């Protein structure tokens, strides 16, 4: 469906993917909950592991050559009655890591299979960008100070997004009441209400947040733990920034592998949206 | 291994207790008011009745000062405040009292997953995260390893009692990711120094069992008392 730049991580000419390059050198390791057996065996194993190993565990390990292999102690065994958390970016580092620790199946760049696989609904998206950026400029041209917005999508798009301006705003503010915080808390009042929300709704699982400027290292992580899905932003903030391998002091927040949680992220680099200008020392 | 950093501490782990016991995760703070030595304000995780990933022990402090004190009043008065927490603050937390300008932060054990102040990133010394009164990044000190297997024996006992539903051995301490060989032996004393340091070990030989074990219901009242206090002391 999508034009994508796999070059350089553009969708559709607007899109900018946002992930980090200096972690994806680095190798994290496992231990090695290996099998010996003959090769007879092996075909019946390979069969077994592969249906319950592959479908039940949470780590993916479809990077793995299991070929001397590995299922993933009660569950294993009774199931054994019948007889690099990630992938590497070049196909040097497929091998050297091959000898390393184990054989992998290189299958190109892994992120070429990630670019394919966002799922991207570009005029909502334009959408929800035009929302948040209009009522940047109003809050601007109106002599407030934080002119920055978040936008909340809820996964299923049926609940009315919610949207939330910076804090700083307004009378009895923290210098930590940005824009993503208060339509995190919102979100939340809007559960503990009870009106609108089923009994598998859960914290900001799947939402989708539409920012005019790029969060900082609290609110960054903010979303993280708020199990969003997706991310997409407006304003880099070089000094501030959590997201952008660029910003700040590179957190790249979104995508740390020693986290064990991620969201997509991705910058909007058109010029249709313009926003409210903002100091860059602001955090948010 | 200042002594009112273990008292304090000390005071954490029974509020830590306390939401134990009330299904909620075992993070708990104490702000105390450096200058006075008092308590001024405390935190538990709130997850469980906020229901956004957020609530988190620190969170609940700052609204508790902000509603004693004021917007102006919480901003006023934090570069006093020592926070006490059993786990270090997650990077959202850390980054909270980054923004704020907290005075310093003594925690038991580290954040294995999350930790701000030196395990997963350094927030509190970083540059990217600024106080906005002079748009600065000077930092906060986080001494780490403060009742630290207190903590951790309190995390193991949520992580058993969370699998209650419907169908000794410490892990090595990495110090060096909080503070320099000089700076641990300013913070501690010379005979704990050398060898902790230098062994990835705790600067403790037994698990204070009776802190942990025993309930505190009345630990509420008493810090509601003691944070009173200290509101007609201001
Ligand atoms: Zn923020
Ligand atoms: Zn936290």
């Amino acid at each position: 469906p999508l034009k994508i730049d796999y070059q350089n991580g553009i969708i559709e000419n607007r899109l900018l993917q946002i992930r980090n390059f200096k972690d994806v050198n680095t190798p994290k390791l496992i231990n090695v909950w290996s099998i010996r057996i003959d090769p007879r065996d092996s075909k019946k194993v390979i069969e077994l592991i592969r249906n319950d190993f592959q479908k039940n565990d949470p780590v993916s390990l479809r990077h793995l050559k299991r070929i001397e292999v590995v299922l993933c102690d009660e569950g294993e065994i009774n199931n054994k009655l019948k007889s690099p958390e990630f992938a590497p970016s070049t196909k040097e580092l497929n091998n050297a890591w091959s000898v390393k620790y184990w054989p992998l199946i290189w299958n190109g760049n892994p992120n070429d299979q990630i670019l394919n696989d966002y799922k991207i609904d570009m005029q909502e998206v334009r959408n929800e960008l035009s929302r948040a950026s209009t009522l940047s400029v109003k809050m601007a041209t109106a002599g407030k100070q934080f002119p920055m917005v978040s936008v909340f999508v809820d996964p299923s798009r049926k609940k009315d997004k919610v949207v939330a301006e910076d804090g700083r705003n307004c009378e009895n503010s923290l210098p930590i009441d940005h824009s993503v915080m208060v339509g995190i808390r919102a979100v939340g009042e809007r559960l503990r209400e009870g009106v609108d929300e089923d009994a598998n709704s859960y914290l900001c699982l799947d939402y989708d947040v539409y920012l005019t400027h790029e969060p900082c290292s609290m609110c960054s992580m903010a979303l993280i733990h708020s199990r969003v899905r997706r991310v997409v932003f407006l304003t880099e903030m070089q000094r501030t920034g959590s997201l952008k391998l660029t910003s700040g002091d590179g957190y790249c927040m979104n995508d740390n592998k020693q986290l064990n949680s991620t969201y997509e992220a991705f910058q909007w680099i058109g010029e249709e949206y313009p926003v409210g200008q903002v100091d860059r020392d602001v955090c948010c | 291994a200042d002594l009112q950093h273990i008292k304090h501490m000390r005071t954490a782990v029974r509020l830590a207790r306390y939401a134990l016991d009330h299904d909620e995760t075992p993070v708990a703070c104490i702000f105390v008011h450096t200058p006075t030595g008092q308590v001024m304000a405390y935190g538990m995780n709130d997850t469980n009745k906020s229901l956004t990933g957020v609530a988190h022990a620190e969170f609940m402090g700052i609204d508790q000062i902000k509603a004693m004190l004021g917007s102006r009043g919480v901003v006023d008065v934090f570069k006093d405040i020592t926070l006490y927490v059993t786990v270090e603050p997650c990077i959202m937390c850390a980054s909270a009292l980054k923004q704020l300008d907290i005075g310093k932060v003594v925690f038991g054990c580290g954040n294995e997953r999350f930790g701000g102040n030196g395990t997963v990133l350094s927030v509190n010394h970083d540059t990217c995260t600024l106080v906005p009164k002079n748009n600065s990044a000077a930092g906060y000190e986080s001494i780490p390893g403060i009742l630290r297997k207190e903590a951790i024996m309190l995390l193991r006992y949520f992580y058993v009692r969370q699998n209650e539903r419907a169908p000794n051995t410490f892990p090595p301490m990495e110090w060096s990711k909080y503070l320099n060989e000089e700076a641990f032996i300013e913070t501690f004393g010379d005979d704990y120094r050398t060898c902790f340091a230098n062994k990835v070990d705790l600067s403790s030989n037994s698990v204070d069992w009776d802190l942990i074990d025993s309930h505190q219901d009345n630990i509420i009242q008493e810090l509601e008392e003691q944070c009173k206090m200290f509101k007609f002391n201001v």
